[PDB]
RNA sequence: AUUUUAAAAUUAUUUGAAUUUUUCUUCUUAUAAUUUAAGUUGUUUCUAUACAGUACUUUCUUAACCCACUCGUCUUGAAAC
RNA sequence: CCUAUUAGCUGGUUAUUUUCGAAAGAUCUCUCAGGAUCGCUGGAGUUGAUUAAUAUAAUUUUACCAGGUAGAGAUAAUGAU
RNA sequence: AUUUCACUCAUAUUAAAUAAAAUAACUCCAAGUGGGCCAUUUUUGGUAAGCAGAACUGGCGAUGAGGGAUGCUCCUAACGC
RNA sequence: UUACCGAUACCAAGCCAUAAAAAGAAGAAAAAAUUUUUUUUUAGAAUCUUUUUAUGAGUAGAAAAUCGUGGGGU
């Protein structure tokens, strides 16, 4: 038989039962596929502070050692 | 039926009357950073980069840079939801909003208001008070100046 | 006081005019006379007005003074002429019409029945134009110049509006209509 | 309507009947709830049958209690009425059905003693 | 215990001598201002100007229109004013973004500027108020000052009178009373509407527009 | 009428009273409300909920796991919601004071061999009815395996949610959707 | 608490006055305003009239510019419609 | 089985001020009572000096005012011709 | 007898109360009397919130863009005329 | 760009209003549904149609009550006793 | 122009349920008789008790608590 072959009707509606729900928002979105070379020095560089950090620490450890 | 990536882009799309040629040299140098707010608005005179239909006019954070493109999440509705679109782009459609620098401006002059009040410990109350109603005045108008008024006869 | 006869009219002078701009700092200030029922109907009406005639609209303007204007001898009959615009069911009019009245108010609530009753003129569609006392040598409408008559005298034709206490259904005998 | 008596108010002294328990033998005046659509009783059409709803329901400290303010404790057996020896006032004894006539009269003797009502003293009378 | 007790005591007594004089504060006040509003007024007349007065600060909004066969946009804004039944009314500080709020909801309601006598009014004959941890409220009728000397002892408006002059002069600390205050559940009008459907500034009767002095008089009535 | 949300009442989402009927749990939950109400301590409240949820938001935690939580405030008495399990990849167990609800009994010995304290919920309350000196730790929650098939469905792509398999091997579950050379991939 | 009756603060005296500490001081001005006997109102009333004069006059004169405004207006009207009828 | 307290208010006392000079003027120092606080208490009949009556409670049965369409069902829609 | 064959189709599908409460869009489907999957609903649960807050909002202001429908134009372009 | 140190940005009126905004998010499991229909306003085909087809919103459906004599949708207004 | 009549909506109060919220592991009160007897109560069941406030339409559907039948162990 012939039918109502489309309608918006009511979509709104049901759409506002739970709001339009907005995207979380997060703090880090991933640096997957995005500008590669840059995001490599990045992490060198990251790295690198990390191994810093370590460091110092061991230093610390070493001095509260006497 | 005929849902291709331009249509409904005979106006959309089209370069405005006597604005046509193309995209001025200096606006190549417009800086965009990770973070930037940014309006998308298709110049239709390079055909390379151009985004869909949909994001001509809609605002995003710039998420990635590139050679020459930027990737721009934008917000879609989406029936029951509003999500994010990575929206790759070139810069010659990518114009740099301005809400955001309102804003700015409005920062930075309350920092400086800030620091005045601190420089003598008061209470300023920056925050924008919006047009509430007016306060009482008494108004000097002269009996010559008062053009009294009555309805229009019909013509 | 009689609250069963009151027709809550009342004449309010309206004065206002656009909010000052940098670029107008000492605008025009408007003023009239409005027949309304009540302050804040004259107000809109006022309003109203200004949009008509100037560019000037309630948010970008500010009332100065609304008044009240009550008569001065509401006891005295005076000939009240009136200019009105009315738009009918199939265009716009203007229309002169003469009530014999104890202040312009009554005038006002007299001439609306009148629109409403022999137009079908409703109170929406009219616009008063000016009220003015015509001093009766001016009168031009014959149901105001026979009032204006030297001794007038007529007799009470009208039949009993007794209060409905003494309306009672059942009557012992057929009152008369004649009276005296 | 409502049926005061002291502090005892009933809301609904009219039992609910069955929809259309009226009409056809069998269907017995034992409320059933209409589903079904076009009920008119489900829609609640004025002048059908009343539907019973917890809005009908009696105050919380009154609840229970019979014309008397006592609760009905039924008892079986000699032993049973002695829980109710230090509730003689809040609670009155029914005797069960089934009990025979000389356990019925030893019943009622207990509860003299007890001075706890017996609401069907009579019973083989 | 007992001693602390005793402290309590005094400090109660402090604060309503504190209250007590506030209120004649605020009295002596209100007289003065409308005192002066005469005056200027006769001033003007006098000297050919005009004298606008203060555009009046709250609105009290009463609803018309109940819950059914109303728009998304304006039950979102009955929503955020907080008037959900059909003659719940609210004090509502008048503002640009609430202007325009009303204009959206216009027709579906009416208000006018409350006057004080009336505020008074709505706050003693029919101010209930939320009294709970947030969002979990419980609506008391106040009577008691110590009911609201709680919540809003921080903002300096211990007792009822405090209230009614922050309602009625949009003080610094108004909101705060405002969200206090459960939303006002007043009576249908004892005479009656003119017509719900038409407008107040419709010269046919009506009702739903802002009816700017006259609001007090139809409170009055359905208090 | 009035337009609210799901008409004034308040919907809460969680837990309510406990469905298990172990007489003992029974007890700690009255117990732990009675002091969260009393000793409105959040430490208490927070027990009590615990205590109330399922036995998945009950995970066991590892030996080793609690050993590296407690690492940095020694003495303290590490405070747990449900069992502790023992970890053979341990291989020293530091002098550790630990409540839970349930210690495995390997777990247990371990602890005792340390010259450490097994605690049970009621010791914890007499000994810390305000949890002072206490550390709340759950086990890993959504580590089990259950919640690998949920998520984002296998199919939509980036998604990391095991299909519901009967096994594994080539023939389950590796060809087309799942290797760009059969149709598409994920 | 138990909530009981809830009081009308308006009448209630007691409930008001607890509301409102103030409220009682404002009773008794307003007992004694209405107290004060009507010869020295009636006295006040020649006093206001004395007073009133210069008021009176004022507003005759605004309420006169008025009508004189309005009059003007209508004789332009009038003045105009005669130009349009030529 | 101590927020039917506390305070407010009121009455009869007591100390000190105030400008609204006031048998309800206000606050406050102290003391007792009271209710306007701190959701109805009393008085007098009646049922009744009754064991079921014609009263009282209750079931059914009739009327009367107003209302009420055949339930189930598929259906956008069923009292459905 | 296999066989209680199969049926996307028709009919029927048995206590009470309380609580929440839809959809008749969408995509694909030898699909258009059906199905799958979204949507809308319930229950379960957790993290939260419980601090008149921040998240958040079918809302509005203040900025800031995007627009080419109503209207308007034809002595602006195209096409009429 | 990331990192760690500094110094310092309004805050109890809360970086504009307003908010029975956390009754929120999120995860899980599953139900029913996937014939719709009507009203204003915009609107396509059609001479038109209680016709066919769309948009916005609200209804009916799933919904009684009061009004419109009468009526699935109009007005008022949504329902514990 | 008043006044009136007029809903299951509104308002006040009561009662039911739901939801949430407060909050909770020791004691004489009165009357009647004539200083002592008699009369009632003298509570503390956490899915429970007390109190508060709001709310309450509903097919398909979902859930919970109840009710009942045939048999089993206790
Ligand atoms: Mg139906
Ligand atoms: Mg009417
Ligand atoms: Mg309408
Ligand atoms: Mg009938
Ligand atoms: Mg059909
Ligand atoms: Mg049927
Ligand atoms: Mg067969
Ligand atoms: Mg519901
Ligand atoms: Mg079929
Ligand atoms: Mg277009
Ligand atoms: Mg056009
Ligand atoms: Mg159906
Ligand atoms: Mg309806
Ligand atoms: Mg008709
Ligand atoms: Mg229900």
């Amino acid at each position: 038989a012939k039918s109502k072959n489309h309608t918006n009707h009511n979509q709104n509606r049901k759409a506002h039962k739970n709001g339009i729900k907005k995207p979380k928002k997060h703090k880090f979105m991933s640096r997957k596929g995005l500008d590669p070379n840059f995001f490599r020095n990045q992490k060198y560089c990251l790295k690198g502070i990390q191994k810093k950090k370590k460091e110092l620490k061991l230093k610390a450890k070493q001095e509260k050692n006497n | 039926k005929s849902r291709g990536k331009r249509s409904g882009t005979r106006y959309k799309f089209s370069k405005k009357f006597r604005k046509h040629g193309e995209c001025t040299a200096n606006k190549y140098l417009e800086k965009l950073n990770y973070g930037d707010y940014v309006d998308i608005v298709c110049d239709s005179t390079q055909q390379k980069g151009m985004p869909f239909n949909y994001y001509h006019g809609k605002t995003g954070k710039i998420f990635h840079i590139t050679k020459r493109g930027v990737g721009v999440l934008v917000n879609k509705r989406v029936k029951h939801r509003i999500e994010q679109k990575k929206v790759c782009v070139r810069i010659e459609h990518v114009r740099k909003s301005r809400c955001n620098e309102d804003f700015l401006l409005r920062k930075i002059k309350n920092a400086e208001l800030i620091k005045e009040a601190k420089l003598k410990n008061e209470h300023i109350n920056i925050k924008r008070k919006t047009e509430g109603p007016k306060p009482a005045a008494m108004i000097k108008v002269p009996p010559s100046k008062i053009i009294t008024i009555e309805p229009l006869p019909f013509y | 006081i009689d609250n069963s006869l009151n027709t809550n009219i009342h004449q309010y002078h309206i004065v206002g005019r656009a909010i000052p701009t940098a670029k107008d700092k000492n605008p025009n200030v408007y003023r009239m006379c409005i027949f309304a029922k009540n302050d804040t109907n004259a107000k809109s009406r006022f309003w109203y007005f200004m949009k008509k005639i100037n560019k000037l609209k309630k948010s970008n303007g500010e009332l100065l003074a609304c008044e009240q204007i009550k008569e001065r001898f509401p006891l005295r009959v005076k000939n009240y002429g009136v200019l009105l615009r009315y738009d009918s069911r199939t265009g716009t009019h203007n229309m002169y019409k003469e009530f014999r009245d104890t202040t312009k108010e009554g005038a006002i609530a007299q001439l609306y029945s009148e629109m409403a009753g022999r137009h079908r003129a409703r109170a929406s569609s009219i616009n008063i134009i000016r009220i003015s006392e015509i001093s009766s040598s001016l009168v031009r409408r014959p149901h105001i110049k026979q009032l204006l008559k030297r001794r007038l005298r007529f007799p009470a034709l009208h039949l009993p509006t007794l209060q409905k206490e003494y309306r009672k259904k059942f009557a012992s005998k057929r009152p008369s209509t004649y009276r005296m | 309507a409502v049926k005061k008596v002291g502090k005892i108010i009933k809301k609904r002294t009219k039992k609910f009947t069955r929809f259309q328990s009226n009409r056809f033998m069998r269907v017995k005046p034992a409320w059933r709830k209409p589903r079904g659509i076009d009920c008119r009783v489900r829609r609640r059409y004025k002048g059908t049958n009343l539907m019973p709803s917890i809005g009908y329901g009696s105050n919380k400290k009154t609840k229970f209690l019979l014309p008397n303010n006592k609760y009905k404790y039924v008892v079986k057996n000699v032993k049973e009425m002695e829980p109710l020896i230090m509730n003689h006032t809040k609670y009155c004894v029914q005797i069960a059905h089934n009990v025979s006539s000389k356990k019925r009269k030893q019943i009622i003797e207990r509860a003299k003693q007890m001075n706890v009502s017996v609401i069907n003293a009579k019973a083989r009378l | 215990a007992a001693k602390k007790i005793k402290t309590l005591k005094l400090i109660n007594k402090k604060k309503r001598n504190d209250l007590r004089q506030r209120t004649l504060r605020y009295e002596e006040e209100y007289e003065s201002e409308r005192k002066k509003i005469i005056e200027l007024k006769r001033e003007a007349r006098k000297n050919n100007c005009f004298y606008r007065e203060a555009e009046k600060k709250v609105v009290f909004v009463i609803r018309l229109k109940g819950v059914n066969k109303l728009p998304p946009k304006v039950r979102s804004v009955f929503r955020l004013l907080r008037l959900l039944q059909v003659h719940n009314g609210v004090f509502v500080k008048v503002n640009k973004a609430t202007k325009e709020m009303l204009k959206i909801v216009e027709p579906y309601v009416t208000y006018g500027y409350p006057t004080l006598s009336t505020v008074r009014k709505l706050l003693y004959k029919r101010g209930y108020v939320r009294v709970g941890k947030v969002r979990r409220y419980a609506r008391k009728k106040i009577q008691d000052n110590a009911d609201i000397s709680k919540h809003l002892g921080k903002y300096n408006v211990h007792g009822i009178e405090d209230m009614v002059y922050q309602l009625y002069t949009c003080g610094p600390v108004f909101k705060k009373v405002n969200n206090f205050l459960w939303a006002f559940k007043l009576k249908p009008p004892r005479k009656g509407f003119k017509a719900k459907r038409h407008a107040f500034n419709e010269p046919r009767p009506g009702d739903w527009g802002n009816r700017e002095a006259h609001i007090n008089e139809l409170i009055n009535r359905m208090i | 009428g009035i337009a609210l949300k799901n008409v004034g009442r308040i919907k809460k989402h969680g837990r309510k009273h406990l469905v298990s009927k172990n007489p003992y749990l029974r007890l700690l939950v009255k117990l732990y409300n009675f002091l969260a109400r009393r000793t409105n301590a959040n430490f208490n409240k927070i027990i009590a909920k615990r205590l109330i949820m399922p036995k998945r938001y009950r995970p066991p935690l590892s030996l080793s796991k609690l050993q590296y939580h407690m690492a940095n405030h020694p003495n303290d008495i590490a405070v747990v919601v449900g069992s502790i399990t023992d970890d053979k990849r341990l291989f020293s167990l530091k002098q550790l004071k630990v409540c839970a609800l349930r210690f495995t009994e390997t777990a247990r010995k371990r602890i005792e061999d340390a010259g450490g304290e097994c605690l049970t919920f009621d010791q914890l309350a007499l000994k810390y009815p305000t949890g002072k000196k206490c550390v709340l730790l759950r086990g890993p929650t959504k580590a089990r395996t259950a919640e690998k098939h949920f998520g984002k469905a296998p199919g939509k792509p980036k998604s990391k949610a095991r299909p519901y398999v009967r096994s594994k091997g080539r023939k389950f579950e590796k060809a087309r959707g799942r290797r760009k050379s059969r149709a598409y991939k994920k | 608490k138990k909530r009981l009756q809830n009081k009308n603060s308006l009448t209630n005296f007691a409930v008001r006055c607890r509301l409102n500490p103030a409220y009682k001081l404002l009773r008794s001005l307003a007992v004694l305003r209405m107290r004060k006997s009507i010869l020295e109102k009636s006295k006040n009333k020649k006093e206001k009239r004395v007073q009133k004069q210069i008021q009176k006059k004022e507003l005759q004169k605004i309420n006169h510019d008025y009508y004189k405004g309005v009059a003007k207006a209508v004789k332009k009207k009038k003045k105009r419609e005669e130009k349009k009828a030529k």
